[PDB]
């Protein structure tokens, strides 16, 4: 009885560390996710403003 | 062209695991590694134009003086981001669809501490009744007791 | 002129480095029939290996002071022996690329410094841990 | 310091160099009538 | 001669010796662990061969077949250990035939079917390859003794020969 009292305890604790982790989990990396999204967008206006003077220099 | 704020890509970026996801996370890093190696390629606006400079070493007639005037006038437009909005708004449900099942898990962690603590408060004298022991250690029907 | 003409950090990685390295060449006749052989033996050709494969470099593509002592790091301190000997290179340029684009600052730090201090050294110590669980 | 290379044995002729050439064609007809008797089993398929 | 013909002479000979060289680590290296492995087979094999040693186990008379177990290997440059039991096994096989007795030998080393093929074709009765590229095991040694039994040639005397 003994053996099954702490067995039932020590569950019941790591049941709970395990959902602690897993409720921390999801929003932490959904926000990495939508930081990420924003990472993806940077590039784009860059190339197009790099590339005009450099065609028009070699135009001159 | 101010360079957008972004958190840095800690172990969180990987505890996405998604479903036959992995592969897409290492695509957003390499995505992220290289806008970061073009952002560092290349200064945030192109150099200048020296006007004065390339008349005085433009011989042509009109056809300089007209083309500094057009880059003069040239606007080059900037790409839209509604694709970002669109990410952004799925994200956010995402958010709260985790929100919803952190708040289920939290319910479920606090009817197992319950449990848990009601499990060590009624474990008393071990001189219990056979019956008081089914809350932890029942029995079961007939034709269960093999051995 | 030997190590005097060489900065702190890259001294403290290149003195590791050449030692293995001529350890290395001394067991270099074994490599055929290295399988049969010591494990002291059969790790220091591991080592080798690995060490040369980290001395392969692609043609005018010079590297910064910073970004070969931090490779010669991450070879000599034992980060690549589980590593494929084949996909040192990837893993190199892979690594070179992650510590430009995200690690600039503490590259930037043992440049101007000129040595790997100790806190340099542990920051460096996670980044190659960190880069070296993620390759997979 | 006078220094050798790889592939040496063949190199200077020697008696070495015939009896390392003999044995990969020894060895390698083996191989070939075995690939051949395998790919004309296949063939028969 | 030349200076050419001089300088690749010596390359190949730095290059053979540094081959045997390497040869001799890793034979030296094998030599170690079969030393270590040898000590349990020892004990092992004098134990089998107690039961013998402490009763008078011996042929009566001339029997009409006699099977000859010549234990070697498929590797080379061994020295003269195959040639000592080729030497051993012919002797051995000429004097059992010279009572008329048949004789037929098993060779588990491919180099012992090389050396006695010449002459001894015949009497061969299952020869056996890949033994000393790895680690002799009781396991070969079962599937011999099987094959051996499944030969069909019920030898009414028996004898091996082994360094």
């Amino acid at each position: 009885v003994k053996q099954a009292s702490i067995k039932q305890i020590q569950d019941a604790i790591d049941l709970e560390k395990s959902q602690q982790a897993l409720v921390q989990k999801r929003h932490y990396l959904f926000d990495v996710q939508r930081n990420n999204i924003a990472m993806a967008l940077e590039v784009t206006y860059r190339e197009r403003l790099h590339r005009v003077y450099k065609e028009i220099k070699n135009r001159l | 062209r101010k360079l957008a704020l972004k958190a840095i890509d800690w172990v969180a970026f990987g505890e996405i695991i998604p479903r036959n996801q992995k592969a897409i996370a290492n695509s957003l890093k390499s995505w992220n590694e290289t806008l970061s190696t073009r952002l560092a390629a290349l200064p945030e606006k192109p150099p200048a134009i020296d006007w004065a400079y390339y008349k005085a070493t433009v011989a042509k007639a009109g056809l300089v003086d007209d083309f500094e005037k057009k880059f003069n006038a040239l606007k080059v437009p900037v790409p839209e981001d509604k694709y970002t909005a669109l990410v952004d708004a799925e994200e956010q449900e995402d958010v709260k669809r985790c929100a919803e099942f952190l708040s289920l898990s939290k319910a479920r962690i606090e009817a197992y501490e319950k449990e848990l603590e009601k499990m060590k408060n009624i474990i008393p004298f071990d001189q219990m009744t056979i019956e008081d022991l089914n809350e932890v250690f029942p029995e079961t029907k007939l034709d269960k007791k093999k051995y | 002129v030997g190590s005097a003409a060489q900065t702190r950090a890259m001294k403290q990685v290149a003195g590791t480095m050449k030692l293995e390295l001529a350890q290395y060449r001394e067991v270099a006749a074994f490599a055929q029939f290295g399988s049969d052989l010591d494990a002291a033996t059969q790790q220091l050709l591991s080592r080798g290996v690995r060490l040369t494969e980290l001395l392969k470099q692609g043609q005018y593509a010079p590297m910064a002071i910073e970004e070969q002592v931090a490779v010669i790091y991450a070879g000599v301190r034992g980060y690549l022996d589980k590593l494929e000997p084949s996909k040192i290179t990837k893993f190199e340029n892979a690594f070179l690329s992650h510590v430009i684009s995200q690690h600039q600052a503490l590259l930037g730090k043992i440049r101007a410094d000129g040595k790997i201090s100790e806190e340099t050294d542990a920051k460096l110590k996670e980044i190659v841990t960190n880069f070296l669980a993620g390759f997979e | 310091g006078v220094r050798s290379g790889a592939g040496a044995v063949r190199d200077a002729g020697g008696a070495f160099g015939k009896k390392e050439q003999a044995d990969e064609e020894r060895y390698f007809r083996a191989r070939a009538r075995e690939q051949l008797a395998a790919l004309k089993k296949h063939h028969e398929n | 001669a030349t200076l050419k013909d001089i300088t690749r002479r010596l390359k190949s000979i730095k290059n053979i010796q540094k081959i045997t060289k390497s040869m001799k680590m890793v034979a030296a290296a094998k030599y170690a662990r079969a030393e270590r492995d040898l000590k349990p087979a020892r004990v092992y094999g004098i134990g089998s061969l107690a039961l013998y040693e402490k009763a008078d186990i011996k042929v009566p008379e001339d029997k009409k077949k006699h099977l000859i177990i010549g234990v070697s290997s498929d590797r080379g440059l061994c020295g003269a250990i195959h040639s000592s039991v080729a030497k051993q096994i012919k002797s051995e096989v000429a004097n059992l035939t010279a009572a008329g007795k048949e004789v037929k030998i098993v060779g588990v080393g491919d180099k012992i079917r090389g050396i006695l093929h010449r002459t001894h074709s015949d009497q061969f009765l299952v020869t056996f390859k890949e033994v000393g590229r790895k680690p002799p095991t009781f396991g070969d040694a079962s599937v011999i003794a099987l094959e051996l039994l499944n030969s069909g040639y019920e030898f009414d005397e028996g004898s091996i020969i082994f360094n």
